[PDB]
C-alpha cells in the first residue's frame, strides 16, 4: 500500500513506510504555509488610514 | 619518571622552579603544579600545556606566579616574582596522563594527575 | 468611539486612558483556562477568578539622563502582591496570564521613546568570568523591586566571597542578543509624542501545561530607552514609569503547605 | 573554597569506614571528574580512585566509592594497617580551575 | 526472482538526505503536543517583523546603546545626506545583525521587496519633512539631494501619524539576488534627505532622533541554505 | 496553501489621489502595515513563480551537524594503563551551530536521526596492523548504571538499546522519538530546580540558575570489543544529529557574543559583536 505524490515541475513519485513506528518515517515534506498576521495582531483590524 | 631542581631559602626576592619529563610525555600532556605546605594540604597553582602553551593560573597567585616552557630539553620552568612567609612549603611538579572515561565539553579528553615528581621545598626568612 | 481611548476592567480594578494605542495581544491567542483534553493533573483546580484577578502595581521607578533600563520577572514580581502571592506560595502547580499595562505621562515639550519588550524565557547573564550558571536564588528574583540594566560589564574579581549576581549588558538585552533583533518578541513602543501608555496581553507560553511557579518565571518584561529622555532644562530632568499587572484566568491546582523561600 | 572533609576519622582493624567529600554547587554535582588521592607521610599522593567508583591498576579491591548530589564519599571496607595515612578529596570547579579538600588523616586503632 | 543492482553512490553518508531507518526505542508512546501560543511554520513569517538598523557605527559609539539612534537637528539646510546605506542586507554591516540580515545569512539567494520603516522620536511640537530615496545601482551615489530626487522616494511629514514606510520595489537583473557582495548583484543605494529642517519652539530641546527598522513584505523569499559567518568556536 | 504553492501576484496600480493613506503607520502599536509594492509604487501587473518551499522550518534543519568527537583506543597489551572507553552526556549545548540554530526558537518537538561516523589510526613506529575492529554503542538513558571498565557486567546490554559497528561499514544510523518528558523540549529555562527554603542549611538549598535537569536526553557510552592487539589503535567516533519532523513554537533573536559555558553568560573583552562604519559613507 504505497503513497503517491507528485513532484513540482506531472511525475509521480511513490513511497512505502517500512516500519511500525512513526519516527522511522521519511519527512514527507508537503508542510503547510499560515497566515504571518498571528505575529502582528493587535485587537482591532485596520489597513488604511490608522488611528495611533 | 620526572625530574626537579634545588631547594631554595632566600626572602622576599624572585624564586624559579624547574621540572624535566621524558619528550612524549611532555609534547602530548599537560604539566600541573601543585604546592604542599606543613599539614595544610594540597593547593593547585596553575596548568601548563607545552603542546599549545595555554596556561591557566589559579586566582590564588594568578599575579606573582608565571610560567614558562622549553621544548629543546623537555622542560618547563616556573617563577614565583615575589616571595611571602606563607609561601614556606614543599612543592610538586605533576604530569597528567590517566584520561577519563567522560568526554569533556563534547571535543576534549580530561587527564587526572597521576605522576608526581619528588618536589623541592622553599623557604621564605631570615 | 475612537482608537486612542481605551478602558479595561478586571475584577474591581479598572484603568482608563486617553493616549492609548490598540492593545496587542501576543502570539494572538487570548488566555483561557486548561482545556480537558490537555490537563495533566488529575486533581480539581482552584479558580480564583475575581479574587486575585485585579490591577496590582509594582514599585515606581524613575528615569533620567543617565539610567539604563530596568527588567521584571513574572510571576515574581507578584509574589508580594496580595491574595495572588499567597495563592502562589501555597499551592505547588499554578499558571496564568497576565496584562501587562504600563504609564508613562509626559507633556509634549518632552522627547524620548521606551521598548516595552516581553521576553519569553527571560534569562539572564552572570556576574563572574568564572563560575557560570552561579546566580543564586536571592539575587535571581528581586520581586516588585526590579532590576537595572548596566552600561558595562565589569566581573566579580574577589572569589572568596563571590557576590553571585546578575550583570545584564543593556545592548546585549543582558543574554547576549543583540538590541536590534528585541523586536521579535510581542512588544509596544512608547513615543511620548504619540501614545502615554502601551499594554501587552501574554498567553501562558511554557513547554508544560502547568508549572511550578516558584521554581519558573514564564515571561519577563524589559523596559529599555530606546532614545534618551530630554527636556529644555539642562538640570536633569526626571520623570515617572509605573508597570502595572492583572493575572487573567489564572489557576492552582496542587495544594501544600506554606513556601517561605530564604529571600531574607 | 576548598572541599570540605572531616579533619580525622579512626577505626580499628577490620572495620568498615566511609570518608566524606562534600563539595559545592557545580564541583561534585554539576560534573562527574571526582577523585581522591591518598599518601602517605614523606611520600607524594597516589591515585585510588579517579572517576566516581572507577579504581586503577595496582589498587586493592577494598577502596569504593560513589556520588549523591553535591557529596561524593571514600569507603574502606576491612581496614587494614597499612592504610594509615592522609587522603585528600579533588574535583572540578565550574570553568577550568581545580580543586583540592582539606584532607583526612585515618588512623587505624 | 529478483537479483540486484548495486547503483554508484551506496555506502554514502549525504548529511542531507531523507532516508528511514530503524527505531532505537520501539514501541514509544511519544506525549502529545499541547497547543502552545506562537507555532512558526516558515521563517519567512519570521522575517516579516521590524527589527532596528544600527545605523552609526562610529568610532567611539560603536558596540554601544548609541548605534541605533541617528541624530538630527534644527541646523540651517544643507543638502548633505542625514544617513545613507548601501542594501546588500547581509553583508552591508549596518544590516547584516538585524533580523532580516540574521535569517539571509543562513542563505545565499534571496527575492522580494524589502519595506524600510523610520520612527521619529522628537517631541509633538517638533515638525519637519524628510525625503527617503532609493537609488537602483549602475550611478553614482547621491552626494546631494539634487540627485537623489530622480529615483523612487517618499516625501514623509512628521505629524500626528509617528512613522512612515517606504517600499524597496523589486528591481534585479536576476530572479534572485546574491547575500554575498558580488557586483553583479547590488542592490543599489538607500538615503535620507532633509526636505525642509526640523523645526522646533523655544524652550524645547534643539537635537532629537529617528529610529528605523526594515522588514519583509509578503514577495519575500529565500531558497539555498548555507552556514553563517558571524559565531566562531575558538580553544 | 501547501509550502510549494506559488506566492501572490502584484496587481496593477495606476496613479492615486485619494485619502486612503497606506505609507503612514504607529510603529507604537506593535504592528507592521502588510503592504504590498502596488499600493504605494505605481506597478505592472505580473505572475509571481517563486515560492517559500525551501524556507520550510523541516527543510532548514535537514542538514545535520556534529555534536561530539568521542575518543577510543585499544591499548598495547604491554601497557599498564587501561584502556579508554568514553562516555558522553548527551546535549546539542556543546557546538556552536546547531545550538544557535535551535535557540532560534524557545520551545520544539522534534525526533533525533543520530548517525555515528568512526575513523582509526595508528600511534606507533610499528607496522603490526591491526585487524579489522568492531565498536560498539549504548543508550545508557538516566540513572541507568554508567560503566566503569571496559569489560563490566554493564555492556551485556540486557535492556539498553545498542549498535556494533564494523569498520569500513558504511556509517551506523538510528532514529530515536521524541524522548522529551515534558511536552516539548524546553533550550532556555529562567528558573531554578530546587529554591532555597528558610529551614534548610545554605548548602542543602542550593542549585544552578538555568539547569533545568542533570541529566536530561540520556548517556551514550561506546568502546572496543577488540582484545589487546600489540600495536596501539586509537580512534574518534563523530556523532551526526538530524532534526526530524521538527515544530517551533516561539521566535527569539540569534545570539552575537561568542558564547560560554552551558549557559547565556558571556566571557569579558568579547562583548564587541560590531565594527566601525562611518555614517556618512556608503
Amino acid at each position: 500500500g504505497a503513497q503517491v505524490s507528485s513532484q513540482k515541475v506531472t511525475i509521480n513519485y511513490t513511497t512505502i513506510n517500512y516500519y511500525r513506528d512513526s519516527a522511522s518515517n521519511a519527512a514527507s515534506k508537503q508542510d503547510f504555509s499560515q497566515d504571518p498576521s498571528k505575529f502582528t495582531e493587535p485587537i482591532k483590524d485596520v489597513l488604511i488610514k490608522t488611528a495611533p | 619518571l620526572v625530574q626537579s631542581g634545588a631547594e631554595l631559602k632566600k626572602p622576599g626576592a624572585s624564586v624559579k622552579f624547574s621540572c624535566q619529563a621524558s619528550g612524549f610525555t611532555f609534547t602530548t600532556y599537560d604539566i600541573h603544579w601543585v604546592r604542599q605546605a606543613p599539614g595544610q594540604g594540597l593547593e593547585w597553582m596553575g596548568m601548563i600545556s607545552p603542546s599549545r602553551d595555554s596556561t591557566i593560573y589559579a586566582q590564588k597567585f594568578q599575579g606573582r606566579v608565571t610560567m614558562t616552557s622549553d621544548t629543546s630539553t623537555s622542560t618547563v620552568y616556573m617563577e614565583l616574582t615575589s616571595l611571602r612567609s606563607e609561601d614556606t612549603a614543599l612543592y610538586y611538579c605533576a604530569t597528567a596522563s590517566r584520561p577519563s572515561a567522560w568526554v569533556f565539553r563534547s571535543l576534549y579528553t580530561y587527564y587526572y594527575m597521576d605522576v608526581w615528581g619528588t618536589g623541592t621545598t622553599v623557604t621564605v626568612s631570615s | 468611539y475612537s482608537d486612542r481611548v481605551l478602558q479595561l476592567t478586571l475584577g474591581n480594578s479598572t484603568i482608563t486612558t486617553q493616549e492609548a494605542a490598540n492593545s496587542v495581544v501576543a502570539y494572538g491567542r487570548w488566555p483561557e483556562y486548561l482545556r480537558d483534553s490537555e490537563a495533566n493533573p488529575v486533581d480539581q483546580p482552584t479558580e480564583p477568578d475575581v479574587a486575585a484577578c485585579r490591577f496590582y502595581t509594582l514599585d515606581t521607578v524613575s528615569w533620567t539622563k543617565e539610567s539604563r533600563g530596568w527588567w521584571w520577572k513574572l510571576p515574581d514580581a507578584l509574589r508580594d502582591m496580595g491574595l495572588f502571592g499567597q495563592n502562589m506560595y501555597y499551592h505547588y502547580l499554578g499558571r496564568s496570564g497576565y496584562t501587562v499595562h504600563v504609564q508613562c505621562n509626559a507633556s509634549k515639550f518632552h522627547q524620548g521613546a521606551l521598548g516595552v519588550f516581553a521576553v519569553p524565557e527571560m534569562c539572564l547573564a552572570g556576574d563572574s568570568n568564572t563560575t557560570t550558571m552561579h546566580t543564586s536564588y536571592q539575587n535571581a528574583n528581586p520581586g516588585e523591586k526590579g532590576g537595572t540594566f548596566t552600561g558595562t560589564f565589569t566581573p566579580d574579581n574577589n572569589q572568596t566571597s563571590p557576590a553571585r549576581r546578575f550583570c545584564p549588558v543593556d545592548y546585549l538585552l543582558g543574554n547576549g542578543t543583540l538590541l536590534g533583533n528585541a523586536f521579535v518578541f510581542p512588544h509596544q513602543i512608547i513615543n511620548l509624542r504619540t501614545n502615554n501608555c502601551a499594554t501587552l496581553v501574554l498567553p501562558y507560553v511554557n513547554s508544560l501545561s502547568i508549572d511550578s511557579m516558584v521554581k519558573h518565571n514564564n515571561w519577563g518584561i524589559a523596559i529599555l530607552p530606546l532614545a534618551p529622555l530630554n527636556f529644555a532644562s539642562e538640570s536633569s530632568p526626571e520623570i515617572p514609569i509605573t508597570l502595572t499587572i492583572a493575572p487573567m484566568c489564572c489557576e492552582f491546582n496542587g495544594l501544600r503547605n506554606i513556601t517561605l523561600p530564604r529571600l531574607q | 573554597s576548598a572541599l570540605t572533609q572531616p579533619a580525622s576519622v579512626s577505626g580499628s582493624p577490620g572495620q568498615s569506614i566511609t570518608i566524606s567529600c562534600t563539595g559545592t554547587i557545580t564541583d561534585i554535582g554539576y560534573y562527574n571528574y571526582v577523585s581522591w588521592y591518598q599518601q602517605h607521610p614523606g611520600k607524594a599522593p597516589k591515585l585510588i580512585i579517579f572517576d566516581v567508583t572507577n579504581r586503577p591498576s595496582g589498587v586493592s579491591d577494598r577502596f569504593s566509592g560513589s556520588k549523591s548530589g553535591n557529596t561524593a564519599s571514600l569507603t574502606i571496607s576491612g581496614l587494614q594497617a597499612e592504610d594509615e595515612g592522609d587522603y585528600y578529596c579533588f574535583s572540578h570547579r565550574s570553568n577550568n580551575i581545580r580543586v583540592f579538600g582539606g584532607g583526612t588523616k585515618l588512623t587505624v586503632l | 526472482g529478483l537479483p540486484v543492482m548495486n547503483t554508484p553512490g551506496s555506502n554514502q553518508y549525504l548529511t542531507a538526505d531523507n532516508f528511514q531507518s530503524p527505531c532505537a526505542l520501539p514501541e514509544f508512546d511519544v506525549t502529545p503536543p499541547i497547543d502552545i501560543p506562537g507555532e512558526v511554520k516558515n521563517m519567512m513569517e519570521l522575517a516579516e517583523i521590524d527589527t532596528m538598523i544600527p545605523f552609526d557605527l562610529s568610532a567611539t559609539k560603536k558596540n554601544t546603546m548609541e548605534m541605533y539612534r541617528v541624530r538630527l537637528s534644527d541646523k540651517p539646510h544643507t543638502d548633505d545626506p542625514i544617513l545613507c546605506l548601501s542594501l546588500s542586507p547581509a553583508s552591508d554591516p549596518r544590516l547584516s545583525h538585524t533580523m532580516l540580515g540574521e535569517i539571509l545569512n543562513y542563505y545565499t539567494h534571496w527575492a522580494g521587496s524589502l519595506k524600510f520603516t523610520f520612527l521619529f522620536c522628537g517631541s509633538m511640537m517638533a515638525t519637519g519633512k524628510l525625503l527617503v530615496s532609493y537609488a537602483p545601482p549602475g550611478a553614482d551615489p547621491p552626494k546631494k539631494r539634487k540627485e537623489a530626487m530622480l529615483g523612487t522616494h517618499v516625501i514623509w511629514d512628521i505629524g500626528l501619524q509617528s512613522s512612515c514606510t517606504m517600499v524597496v520595489p523589486w528591481i534585479s537583473n536576476t530572479t534572485y539576488r546574491q547575500t554575498i557582495d558580488d557586483s553583479f548583484t547590488e542592490g543599489g543605494y538607500i538615503s535620507v534627505f532633509y526636505q525642509t529642517r526640523i523645526v522646533v519652539p523655544l524652550s524645547t530641546p534643539r537635537e532629537m532622533d529617528i529610529l528605523g527598522f526594515v522588514s519583509a513584505c509578503n514577495d519575500f523569499s529565500v531558497r539555498l541554505l548555507r552556514d553563517t559567518t558571524h559565531i566562531e568556536q575558538k580553544a | 496553501a501547501t509550502s510549494r504553492d506559488a506566492l501572490p501576484n502584484t496587481e496593477a496600480s495606476g496613479p492615486t489621489h485619494s485619502k486612503e493613506i497606506p505609507a503612514l503607520t504607529a510603529v507604537e502599536t506593535g504592528a507592521t502595515n502588510p503592504l504590498v509594492p502596488s499600493d504605494t509604487v505605481q506597478t505592472r501587473h505580473v505572475v509571481q513563480h517563486r515560492s517559500r518551499s525551501e524556507s520550510s522550518i523541516e527543510s532548514f534543519f535537514a542538514r545535520g551537524a556534529c555534536v561530539t568527537i568521542m575518543t577510543v583506543d585499544n591499548p598495547a597489551s604491554t601497557t599498564n594503563k587501561d584502556k579508554l572507553f568514553a562516555v558522553w552526556k548527551i546535549t546539542y549545548k556543546d557546538t556552536v551551530q546547531l545550538r544557535r540554530k535551535l535557540e532560534f526558537f524557545t520551545y520544539s518537538r522534534f525526533d533525533m536521526e543520530l548517525t555515528f561516523v568512526v575513523t582509526a589510526n595508528f600511534t606507533e613506529t610499528n607496522n603490526g596492523h591491526a585487524l579489522n575492529q568492531v565498536y560498539q554503542i549504548m543508550y545508557v538513558p538516566p540513572g541507568a548504571p554508567v560503566p566503569e571498565k571496559w569489560d563490566d557486567y554493564t555492556w551485556q546490554t540486557s535492556s539498553n538499546p545498542s549498535i556494533f559497528y564494523t569498520y569500513g561499514t558504511a556509517p551506523a544510523r538510528i532514529s530515536v522519538p521524541y524522548v522529551g518528558i515534558s511536552n516539548a523540549y524546553s533550550h532556555f529555562y529562567d528558573g531554578f530546580s530546587k529554591v532555597p527554603l528558610k529551614d534548610q542549611s545554605a548548602a542543602l538549598g542550593d542549585s544552578l540558575y538555568g539547569a533545568a535537569s542533570l541529566n536530561d536526553f540520556g548517556i551514550l557510552a561506546v568502546r572496543v570489543v577488540n582484545d589487546h592487539n600489540p600495536t596501539k589503535v586509537t580512534s574518534k567516533i563523530r556523532v551526526y544529529l538530524k532534526p526530524k519532523h521538527i515544530r517551533v513554537w516561539c521566535p527569539r533573536p540569534p545570539r552575537a557574543v561568542a558564547y560560554y559555558g552551558p549557559g547565556v553568560d558571556y566571557k569579558d573583552g568579547t562583548l564587541t559583536p560590531l565594527s566601525t562604519k562611518d555614517l556618512t559613507t556608503y
